[PDB]
């Protein structure tokens, strides 16, 4: 399979994680 | 006419490969069906409860490893209303105008 | 005493039927295998035909205590054996459909209807009924095939 | 006395019967 | 003797009668028939197995 | 040779890939991942490309089309219990 | 939308985190099957605002035995002899695994039964099913594969 899989970041887009997501974007407006 | 006709009815035919792979469809394409009345076979030790129950749980080689009577039951004649009553029920009524429609367009 | 009669009261009626689909089907299976030959196409419609036979009566079989099973409903609770080896007990007491429900939508869309609602729809119902009014007319035909 | 034994064929390995949706938190 | 071979022909006919109707008359049954009235006496209820009427009819008829 | 490529560089690459209809076929007749919501999720979050400044590092356009018909249908794509996304079982 | 419908998987590893050992287990379960819809939870949030014969088979064995008296205290239609509950929610269990119902009860002094719905609990997962809807499944799939059958003998 010459074609490569989806992009490791992949794991990290969990529903939970999603949830926490608005939240995290705040806190963080305060590589 | 009739020798013509019995000849359509002698299953006969010189096919390579087009003969071939297509026996192998019903082989496979039949066997599910057997294998899934199996699943049906094993509702059967579903039963337990009686020893004609057992009779009929004996029907897997794994019943025969698997001792219990396993399951159990409540009432909920108000969930037949609701797949009688329900407009869901009405609407898949119209399943049974779609699916036959299609079986007369067959 | 302890424990309880949980259900199943025709459930000796459906593993009957269910045997019987399953026992005309499973012979057919067998020699579907000896594809070496085929047995003699009356052969085969005599096992084949009363197999399809045997999933009537185990199709209607369904629907007689049809209110009665669905109410029923049991999901299993048994020696913690049918813990262990887990899927069994998944695959035991699952109901689904297969790639099935599949040519069920392609049916289901091949009529003309979804989502249009109630009003309209009890009017394609009379109008099927008209259709099986105008099927009558085969009545009236047959008379005269006499 | 419908045939003599019953015809084991019991399957985990068949298509699949369940989905998976509620995996997240 | 032609008497018992034509029995068996007359028989075809009469079985050939009888289900270009039923495939008529199922139609009717398969293509659902629920009835308001309660003294009408066919059914389909259940999903697969009221479909399934339709597949067998098929073969069937 | 260049050091490894950077996560706006992995997802830039990504993204255009989807331009190639094969490739998003053999995608769509996966199993493995449709069981989970983590790819679905993660092409949804993919649309920060089609807006600037993204969208002006995009060479292959076809990629962002087939990238929003491919959310969309998503969204009312039924998923099978194996992971066989339903609408398609009929097509190879 | 696409839906889960008739009962598919967990909720698992974030209250395995706070931790599944019986009793807990219930609760865990509430979060997990998004079927936790009036009464027990009901309980639990005005609190947390601020026997039968099934029973009598059932026996409790800890904490959750005074949840049980909580629950019919909450939920108890009243007759001479007898008590009827609305929309509680409880379990039966093993070892590893367990089964629990969210049931109504009607009494009496030589019968009792509990219409509900009952759920059995196995390593974050519940099952909920129905027979004749159980039958209408592989049922429906042996036909349409036999079908494939039928339709194969398209040979000469």
């Amino acid at each position: 399979s010459l074609y490569p899989p989806p992009p490791p970041y992949v794991k990290f887009f969990t529903q939970s994680n999603l949830e926490k997501l608005p939240k995290y974007k705040e806190k963080k407006a305060a590589e | 006419n009739e020798n013509g006709e019995t000849d359509d009815n002698i299953e006969t035919v010189m096919t390579q490969e087009q003969f071939v792979k297509r026996r192998r469809d019903m082989l496979e394409h039949i066997n599910l069906a057997m294998n899934e009345s199996s699943l049906a076979l094993e509702f059967v030790s579903l039963l337990l409860s009686s020893v004609k129950e057992s009779t009929g749980m004996s029907s897997m080689s794994p019943f025969l490893r698997k001792v219990v009577k396993p399951s159990s039951l409540n009432s909920d004649k108000i969930p037949y209303v609701a797949p009688t009553k329900k407009e869901y029920i009405e609407l898949d009524i119209l399943n049974k105008g779609w699916k036959l429609q299609s079986l007369n367009e067959s | 005493f302890d424990f309880n009669g949980v259900p199943g009261q025709a459930l000796d009626a459906v593993r009957m039927r269910l045997a019987q689909l399953t026992h005309s089907l499973r012979r057919i299976r067998d020699e579907m295998s000896k594809a070496e030959l085929p047995q003699w196409y009356t052969l085969q419609s005599q096992l084949n035909v009363t197999l399809s036979q045997l999933v009537s009566v185990t199709s209607t079989l369904q629907h007689f205590q049809e209110t009665l099973d669905s109410t029923v409903v049991y999901p299993l609770p048994k020696f913690p054996t049918t813990s262990h080896e887990s899927l069994v007990t998944t695959l035991l007491r699952k109901k689904n459909i297969p790639e099935v429900d599949e040519w069920m939508k392609y049916v289901r869309e091949t009529s003309g209807v979804t989502t249009a609602l109630l009003k309209d729809e009890e009017i394609e119902k009379l109008l099927q009924q008209d259709r099986e009014i105008t099927n009558w007319a085969r009545t009236t035909f047959r008379n005269e095939y006499g | 006395p419908s045939y003599s034994p019953t015809s084991p064929s019991y399957s985990p390995t068949s298509p699949s019967y369940s989905p998976t949706s509620p995996s997240y938190s | 003797m032609s008497n018992q071979a034509l029995y068996e022909k007359l028989e075809q006919t009469r079985t050939i009668l009888s289900v270009k109707l039923a495939e008529l008359i199922n139609m009717t049954t398969i293509a659902d028939r629920n009835d308001d009235d309660e003294g009408s006496f066919a059914q389909e209820n259940s999903e697969l197995a009221v479909a399934t009427t339709s597949v067998m009819m098929v073969n069937n008829q | 040779q260049n050091p490894l490529p950077t996560r706006f560089e992995v997802e830039l690459e990504f993204i255009q890939s989807l331009a190639n209809i094969q490739y998003v076929t053999y995608l769509l007749t996966q199993q493995q991942i449709w069981k989970s919501p983590n790819f679905k999720n993660y092409l949804k979050y993919l649309e920060y490309w089609c807006n600037p400044p993204y969208s002006q590092c995009i060479v292959y356009p076809n990629c962002l089309f087939i990238l929003k018909l491919l959310n969309g249908f998503m969204e009312s794509a039924i998923v099978n219990e194996d992971g066989l996304l339903e609408g398609l079982d009929e097509l190879p | 939308m696409n839906v889960t419908p008739l009962d598919e998987l967990q909720w698992k590893s974030p209250e395995w985190i706070q931790v599944f050992g019986l009793r807990t287990e219930n609760v865990l379960d509430y979060f997990a099957e998004s079927p936790f819809f009036d009464k027990t939870s009901n309980n639990q949030v005005i609190k947390m605002q601020r026997d039968p014969a099934r029973r009598q088979i059932l026996f409790k064995y800890p904490m959750y035995m005074q949840l049980e008296e909580e629950l019919m205290k909450l939920d108890g239609t009243e007759y001479v002899l007898s008590s009827v509950r609305e929309p509680d929610f409880w379990v039966i269990r093993k070892q590893r695994r367990t089964n629990n119902s969210g049931v109504g009860s009607a009494k009496g002094p030589e019968i009792i039964p509990l219409q509900d719905y009952y759920i059995i609990g196995a390593n974050i997962y519940q099952s909920p099913t129905i027979f004749k809807i159980v039958q209408s499944r592989l049922m429906s799939t042996s036909y349409h594969l036999n079908s494939t059958l039928e339709s194969l003998y398209d040979l000469i």
